[PDB]
RNA sequence: GGACCUGGCGGUGCUUCAUAUCCCUCUAGAGGAGCCUGUUCUGUAAUCGAUAAACCCCGAUCAACCUCACCACCUCUUGCUCAGCCUAUAUACCGCCAUCUUAACCCUGAUGAAGGCUACAAAGUACGUUAGGUCAAGGUGUAGCCCAUGAGGUGGCAAGAAAUGGGCUACAUUUUCUACCCCAGAAAAUUUAGCAGUAAACUGAGAGGCUUAGUUGAACAGGGCCCUGAAGCGCGUCGUCAAGUCGUAAAGUGUACUGGAAAGUGCACUU
């Protein structure tokens, strides 16, 4: 263009800035590690990193939004939001596959909670 | 944009959800209320987000969607209001009513409504000069011998601000087992807390933690502070004081005791004297404390 | 400030409130009614309704204070007043019948007149322009001159040339000197009055 | 050739005030002494350089015959262990800090360029960036020397002088010691804050120079600006030798005379 001539849909998580994390947004992962006195916060962080990368590479172009990783006791719930573009048979295949891999990789009863949506739920435009 | 059919579906959905929530919480759906909805949604969907609006909420759809879009004419197209073509039917109707009342009266603490809240009541945007016009008409109505109907009409547009100074709560006069009248009061200064009992009759004896006041307060400044209340109202040597002070230091304890004795002595003086003590600074808790 | 702007200063005068309603002017009556509405600050530790209260001596005591030690400052002040009283009684008992009528024994009268004798009328204020601060004579306000008298007295009594002479005795002697228009504080007033007459070139700048 | 219109000056000054921060005034403390650091000059072959690596076993500390570092001479060699070095690089990434940037509609002018306000209302309404710092409470790599950037041995090295910048100690008579917690006895120039529970003085608790809890408790408190804010008036609308490879920020109109003419005077007219 020209020098003084210079002088995108976003979901809720994308729209709101980091300084709203406890004001408007929430926390994607929920666990006891960061509480006072509790241990293994770093191990939970590393587990979260691996889960997010694995899920984004195992459901490519399906996840409409970011994961929600809940932990109760030794349970590990992945609440994901996906699109209605892939066939349900492939979704069932991938759910079973991912559940079994993550259970045998983290030695805990992992479980997965797909929620399909017709399309990205755009909050605003930035 | 929200069509009326959309809002209708939202209303029926909300009613069905209301009965469902009453079912889940075990309450009677017939008497289930909006406050109950708020409490139940808070319980079932706990959220600590500081933004009050950000929490999950179940409102009646009219509360959520902007429903100011009221139609001003029927199917035949005739507008309902005879001042419709002015474009400010509400404001000019109100002005017309005020002018009519002023005509009738001619034939015979609190604050004014602000511009934005007047717009909210009228549901119409208005400028500053017309707001001034309306306020001057309201002033004219007030100055005249406005009757009860006109008084309440003005009160519709007069917001309430409470002023409650001058009034020191006078502690009750109790009677001890010996039949003597006394009054008890509390005071605080920095970290020192004092509680004093002033007797109606006495010989001027002050007793601090069971110790005479000149032995408990070696420094003359503190004794002057204890003297100030009784001296101010010219009753030195006419009351007995039994006070218990704890915490703080020398001067803080003296100030707490002074405040306690003044607040207890307000029971045995005339109301004019109470006001005088209030103006002399003798009945105010000093709020100055160490800042972090 | 922990006080809101609404809060007003208290009036500790005790004879003001007893003024009869009849003597009240309409303006004073309006002020009295207006104070009824206002919030009032708590009276600070210090001034009271006592009849022996003296604001000037209180300010002198506060100006002698070091490190918040008010007990010591007031102790020194009362020691000074006692010393002045005893010295004047000494001089009165040794004086002739006709010299006794002119010996002041009230230490408060002596203190007030001594401070009054040390107040300057004119001072110098520097003013900035051209890179050169300019010293212009100025008529001092009443507050400024009352402050300067006290500051000069205290600085004169804190001089290190007075080795092991205790402050009450130095201050009583200096006060009794100033009571008679003698001493170094009166000379410090004179040396400012002369150094303001030596510079009457810029004597008419009225906008310091 | 005649009439009219838009303008634009990335413009120029002033006027008044809101004028808070910032001022200026005003208030209260902060220079001497002894050591330690910064810079400079002078001087040496050289470093008055450092102790997850001495000493000390009150605190700290200087040089210590510790040891590393520097200077001058030498020695060792397949050696320690397919050895050995904290030698470089975040000018490798990650991490941690910091810098900077982030339209429509309706009227008027004869339907011309064009214009549209009055409230006791007269057409106007709608993330990147960085030769950045940090290798001490942290990582993932990449390079270097490998008869030496490794291991030893023998001596030296241990500076001098000023002016200024900074830091640590003691600095008292309103003091110091005891009993008490306040009526006793003995001793002898810039700068930093200000705006109040603040400055100053004095105690406690912590994680092991930094975070929290208290006690006593002042002095001064007036004038004007920079700059945005609120408006108003005015002004203002460059030249030259051959174009820049050039330089720079009462008043008028005529006419006559003019030899002290950067224009003046005389006569007649105009606003
Ligand atoms: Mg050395
Ligand atoms: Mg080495
Ligand atoms: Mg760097
Ligand atoms: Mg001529
Ligand atoms: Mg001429």
């Amino acid at each position: 263009r020209e020098l003084p001539c210079a002088w995108k849909p976003v979901t809720y998580e994308e729209a709101h800035a980091p300084h709203y994390i406890a004001h408007r947004k929430g926390w994607l992962s929920l666990h006891t590690g960061n509480l006072d006195g509790e241990d293994h916060a770093a191990e939970r962080t590393v587990e979260d990193v691996f889960l997010r990368k694995f899920m984004w590479g195992t459901f490519p172009g399906c996840l409409a939004d970011q994961l929600v990783l809940k932990r109760r006791g030794n349970q590990l719930e992945i609440c994901a939001v996906v699109l209605r573009q892939l066939s349900p048979h492939k979704y069932y295949f991938l759910v079973g596959y991912s559940e079994t891999l993550l259970s045998y990789f983290y030695k805990c009863p992992v479980r997965l909670h797909l929620q399909t949506v017709p399309s990205k739920v755009v909050y605003k435009y930035l | 944009t929200y069509t009326e059919d959309f809002i209708k579906k939202q209303i029926e959905e909300f009613n069905i959800g209301k009965r469902h929530l009453a079912n889940m919480m075990g309450e009677d759906p017939e008497t289930f209320t909006q406050e109950d909805i708020d409490r139940a949604i808070a319980y079932l969907f706990p959220s600590g987000l500081f933004e009050k609006r950000a929490r999950p909420v179940m409102k009646h759809p009219e509360q959520i969607f902007p429903r100011q879009r009221a139609i001003q004419w029927g199917e035949d197209g005739r507008p309902f209001h005879y001042l419709f073509y002015t474009g400010k039917q509400s404001y000019y109707s109100l002005m017309h009513d005020v002018y009519g009342m002023l005509l009738n009266l001619e034939k015979h603490g609190s604050r004014w409504l602000i511009k934005e809240e007047l717009e909210e009541m009228l549901v119409e945007k208005l400028s500053d000069l017309d707001y001034m016009q309306f306020i001057r008409l309201l002033e004219k109505l007030l100055t005249s011998q406005c009757g009860a109907a006109e008084e309440e009409f003005v009160q519709r547009f007069r917001r309430s601000v409470t002023l409650e100074s001058k009034k020191q709560l006078i502690e009750p006069v109790q009677y001890d087992e010996q039949g003597m009248a006394f009054s008890k009061s509390e005071g605080k200064r920095k970290t020192a807390k004092a509680e004093a009992i002033v007797y109606k009759h006495g010989s001027g004896r002050i007793k601090v933690n069971g110790i005479d006041y000149q032995l408990y307060f070696p420094i003359t400044q503190d004794r002057e502070q204890l003297m100030f209340p009784f001296h101010f109202v010219d009753r030195l040597g006419k009351h007995d004081v039994t006070c218990t002070v704890s915490g703080g230091g020398r001067s803080a304890q003296a100030g707490a005791i002074r405040l306690a004795m003044a607040k207890a002595l307000c029971s045995f003086v005339t109301e004019d004297e109470v006001e005088w003590m209030r103006q002399a600074g003798l009945l105010t808790t000093d709020p100055r404390v160490r800042e972090r | 400030s922990r006080y809101s702007p609404e809060f007003k200063d208290p009036l500790i005068d005790k004879e003001y409130y007893r003024k009869p309603v009849e003597e009240l002017t309409e303006e004073e009556k309006y002020v009295r009614e207006l104070k009824k509405t206002q919030l009032i600050k708590a009276a600070p530790a210090g001034k009271t309704s006592s009849v022996f209260e003296d604001p000037v001596i209180s300010k002198f005591t506060n100006m002698m204070m070091i490190g918040g030690n008010k007990v010591l400052a007031r102790s020194l002040m009362i020691q000074t007043l006692e010393a002045v009283k005893r010295k004047q009684f000494e001089k009165y008992h040794a004086a002739s019948a006709e010299e006794q009528a002119t010996i002041e024994r009230n230490p408060y009268t002596i203190f007030h007149q001594a401070l009054k004798n040390c107040e300057p009328m004119i001072g110098l204020v520097p003013i900035l322009k051209g890179g050169r601060f300019y010293q212009v004579p100025v008529p001092l306000p009443d507050r400024r001159r009352r402050f300067l008298a006290m500051k000069w007295m205290i600085t004169e009594c804190r001089d290190k040339k007075h080795q092991r002479t205790l402050m009450p005795e130095k201050l009583s002697h200096k006060l009794l000197e100033a009571f008679h228009n003698q001493g170094p504080v009166i000379k410090r007033k004179h040396d400012l009055h002369k150094m303001a007459e030596a510079n009457r070139a810029l004597a008419h700048y009225r906008w310091w």
